[PDB]
């Protein structure tokens, strides 16, 4: 018997053992998250514990098999993806100092307190105390408090232990033969062996940085206009020509700007479409939210919920005692089994969640077919795009109409069309110049590229000159504010929403191709489409078993991501942002700062 | 003297499907209508002989066969059918003159902690001759080296177990299968249904 034989006997035995471990640990999981008791937290470490420990056991044994003596590429991907030794590489004395610096920035981010002044007893944490402050406040003062103290008292305890992070997570990427640990977060977009399909890790730096440049016209246009109508709600506090303060963006951040709506909203005197009114008018429960949501998919040609969906999912907060993780989730548990949790209220926004969860479970029902190993999006922003693109559809007046929560009375009108665009501008593309800056500065750290002692020099610099933001107060080198974010604390990467962002505009503008969608794309509806639904499904039923460049050749034509749908989304707002901009200045400079 | 198909049928545990029981049954009156009276049938599928007129011939002898397998797999249970349960477990031939039988048992033979108690044979040397049964437990030598009669590198245990969990896909869910062949050789009737051999009395 050949090397890739013993290796397809291997896997064989790995699919069989995995799917039976893998669904203990799940179901384990599902009873602490939908029963938060005591026994609930031990039965989901213990079979959390023989979930991974099983896995490091058959990484050590995959690694028997040589890669280079197997040519089924089907089962080289299985292979490899068995064989990442991740952390296993370091010595245990290093993997062992390493989990404990993970420990410890996970648990200063979620325990950060913040205590206000005169009262060492309230205190606020983040959520909720900070974050409704940084969503809802209008105080310059309150808002600056909040920014400052997270970065000083919070950001400050990150400060010393993210950089033996970053010493010891490049020796661990080093050591999987990488350049450093950004290149291999970067592994997750690499395909090799296949002629015409390739894509390298650095391939990703050159076409998110190509497709940024031509994203900067619009965000500047929407810089600008955000500017001009924040400096009529605090002309003491924002420059004409600088850079938006860091604190004045709608949350702790400025990942999204979001919450600068209700100051920045066009037309301040036509309402949104809110059919939460009808809805409760109409007697709707979360079972009717799913089921008109299973309509939608059935409209497509994808197959219904399974039986053991309705009966094991947890569509209501279960109330009273019984307490739950309310957060939003789809559970592929394996064999057969997909459920969704979530504390479903009769509202639009969880009616649009929950289009946007159940396109995950299509997702997992259509690659289930696959093994074990390839049961996964095509890259790390497949999975959240094609839940993104559900609630494009569903959230359209031509969808609303077709169910009954909108009346056909109601006519749109081009004031309303900017108002929804620039809404939709503020979370879309107000966050990707924050993603790739916040991404980049991670790359150039690893990489080794930004010495300790300018680490918050540079971070400001790319700030003020990559996404026009500058610090309302001066961080010195004890700061650590990238940290002061949950995915750079907890050790997640980022450049996943700047990927993703640029395929579900692309995954619905093809879609909406199929449909025969006529007119602007962002009033388009794929409902009742079989021929858009079947052009997805050959994507979602791939998973993982093909290069992510040729599944999405399988949904828009083309093999890489490309920014063009994603502008021909926002047109419309983009052409009035200009003309709104005639007589204000585009761009910013970056040496204003409000402590100047 | 009826038959004990009771005795097939209503089992309280049935046999992995590795190790597939058979009962032979011989010198009684099948009331083959009591079958598809009495549980519902998901699946009732005869091979060269009809449902609908059953009991009207006679056979030499009648053999039960009956395990329990996932429900993706009652597919193999028929003439010229491939996979881990047509190829390592349970064989039919390609003249098969027979009826399969397989209802859904998810109430019976699943459990939360998971049911481990049906077993499947995963690897084998060789496909199995129809009707053969395989109950050896010997570690599968996958590599080129001996296994010494423990498992190790390229050296698996040949049997695996389903689990079985309430909470799985109903095509991960247990389903008790019965297999029933018709035999006829050169010998007297003596399995007959309401067949015109009332002529003994
Ligand atoms: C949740 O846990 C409590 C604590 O034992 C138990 O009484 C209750 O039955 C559980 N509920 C469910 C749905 O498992
Ligand atoms: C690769 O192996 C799988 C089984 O693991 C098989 O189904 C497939 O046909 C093989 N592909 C090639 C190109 O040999
Ligand atoms: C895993 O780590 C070992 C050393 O600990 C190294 O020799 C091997 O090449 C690594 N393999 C992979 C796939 O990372
Ligand atoms: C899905 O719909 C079909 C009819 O098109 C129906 O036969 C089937 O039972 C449905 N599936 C479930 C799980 O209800
Ligand atoms: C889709 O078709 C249904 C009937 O099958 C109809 O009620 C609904 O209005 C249609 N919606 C769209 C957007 O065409
Ligand atoms: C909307 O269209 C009307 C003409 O139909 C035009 O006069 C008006 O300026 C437009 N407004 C915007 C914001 O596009
Ligand atoms: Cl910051």
């Amino acid at each position: 018997s050949t090397i890739e034989e013993q290796a397809k006997t291997f896997l064989d035995k790995f699919n069989h053992e995995a799917e039976d471990l893998f669904y203990q640990s799940s179901l384990a999981s599902w009873n602490y998250n939908t029963n938060i008791t005591e026994e609930n937290v031990q039965n989901m470490n213990n079979a959390g514990d023989k979930w991974s420990a099983f896995l490091k056991e058959q990484s050590t044994l995959a690694q028997m098999y040589p890669l280079q003596e197997i040519q089924n590429l089907t089962v080289k991907l299985q292979l490899q993806a068995l064989q990442q030794n991740g952390s296993s590489v370091l010595s245990e004395d290093k993997s062992k100092r390493l989990n404990t610096i993970l420990n410890t920035m996970s648990t200063i981010y979620s325990t950060g307190k913040v205590c206000n002044p005169d009262n060492p007893q309230e205190c606020l944490l983040l959520e909720p105390g900070l974050n409704e402050i940084m969503a809802n406040s209008l105080d310059y003062n309150e808002r600056l408090w909040a920014w400052e103290s997270w970065r000083s008292e919070v950001g400050k305890q990150l400060r010393p232990l993210y950089e033996e992070y970053v010493v010891l997570k490049n020796e661990m990427a080093r050591a999987n033969h990488y350049e450093d640990y950004g290149d291999y977060w970067r592994g997750d977009y690499e395909v090799n062996g296949v002629d015409g399909y390739d894509y390298s890790r650095g391939q990703l730096i050159e076409d998110v940085e190509h497709t940024f440049e031509e994203i900067k016209p619009l965000y500047e246009h929407l810089h600008a206009y955000v500017r001009a109508k924040l400096m009529n709600a605090y002309p003491s506090y924002i420059s004409p020509i600088g850079c938006l303060p860091a604190h004045l963006l709608g949350d702790m951040w400025g990942r999204f700007w979001t919450n600068l709506y209700s100051l920045t909203v066009p037309f301040g005197q036509k309402p949104n479409i809110d059919v939460t009114d009808a809805m409760v008018d109409q007697a709707w429960d979360a079972q009717r939210i799913f089921k008109e949501a299973e309509k939608f998919f059935v409209s497509v040609g994808l197959p219904n919920m399974t039986q053991g969906f309705w009966e094991n999912s947890m569509l209501t907060d279960p109330g009273n005692v019984q307490k739950a993780v309310c957060h939003p989730t789809a559970w592929d548990l394996g064999k057969g089994d997909f459920r969704i949790l979530m504390c479903t209220k009769v509202t639009m926004d969880d009616f649009l969640t929950a289009h946007h969860e159940m396109g995950h479970i299509q997702y997992d029902m259509a690659y289930a077919a696959q093994p074990f190993l390839l049961r996964n999006g095509a890259n790390e922003g497949f999975h959240e795009a094609v839940g993104e693109i559900m609630s494009l559809s569903a959230a359209t007046p031509k969808h609303l109409k077709s169910i009954g929560l909108l009346s056909p009375d109601f006519q749109e009108d081009n004031e309303t069309e900017i108002n929804f665009l620039l809404k939709q501008a503020l979370t879309i593309v107000g966050t990707l110049p924050f993603t790739y800056m916040l991404e980049k500065w991670r790359w150039m750290v690893f990489k080794g590229e930004i010495p300790k002692d300018q680490w918050m020099k540079k971070w400001w610099e790319m700030k003020r000159e990559i996404v026009g933001v500058v610090e309302p107060v001066p961080h010195d080198e004890t700061y650590c504010d990238p940290a002061s974010l949950f995915h750079v604390s907890n050790d997640y990467s980022f450049i996943r929403y700047y990927t993703r962002t640029l395929y579900q505009f692309q995954f619905q503008e093809a879609l909406c191709q199929a449909a025969k969608h006529e007119g602007p794309l962002h009033k388009c509806d794929i409902s009742n489409s079989t021929e858009a639904g079947q052009k997805l499904f050959n994507m979602l039923r791939l998973g993982k078993s093909e290069p992510w460049t040729l599944a999405l050749e399988n949904v828009v034509g083309a093999k890489n991501m490309n920014v063009r749908p994603l502008l021909n989304y926002f047109e419309p707002l983009f052409t009035w942002l200009k003309d709104q901009n005639k007589n204000s200045f585009v761009g910013w400079s970056t040496d204003w700062s409000p402590y100047a | 003297n009826l038959c004990p198909f009771h005795e097939v049928f209503n089992a309280t545990r049935f046999a992995s499907v590795y190790a597939w029981n058979r009962k032979r049954i011989s010198n009684c009156v099948a009331d083959y209508s009591v079958l598809y009276n009495f549980a519902p049938f998901f699946a009732f599928k005869c091979y060269g002989v009809s449902p609908t007129k059953l009991n009207d011939l006679c056979f030499t002898n009648v053999y039960a066969d009956s395990f329990v397998i996932r429900g993706n797999e009652v597919s193999q249970i028929a003439p010229g059918q491939t996979g881990n349960i047509a190829d390592y477990n349970y064989k039919l031939p390609d003249d098969f003159t027979g009826c399969v039988i397989a209802w859904n048992s998810n109430k019976l033979d699943s459990k939360v902690s998971g049911n481990y108690n049906y077993l499947y044979r995963l690897f084998r040397k060789s496909k199995l001759k129809p009707f053969e049964r395989d109950i050896s437990t010997e570690i599968y030598q996958a590599g080129n080296k001996p296994c010494n009669g423990v498992a190790g590198f390229n050296c698996y245990f040949p049997l695996q177990s389903y689990g079985f969990r309430p909470t799985y896909g109903v095509g991960h869910q247990p389903y008790r299968v019965v297999v029933l062949s018709f035999e006829l050789l050169h010998a007297p009737a003596t399995v007959c249904g309401k067949k015109s051999l009332l002529n003994d009395i």
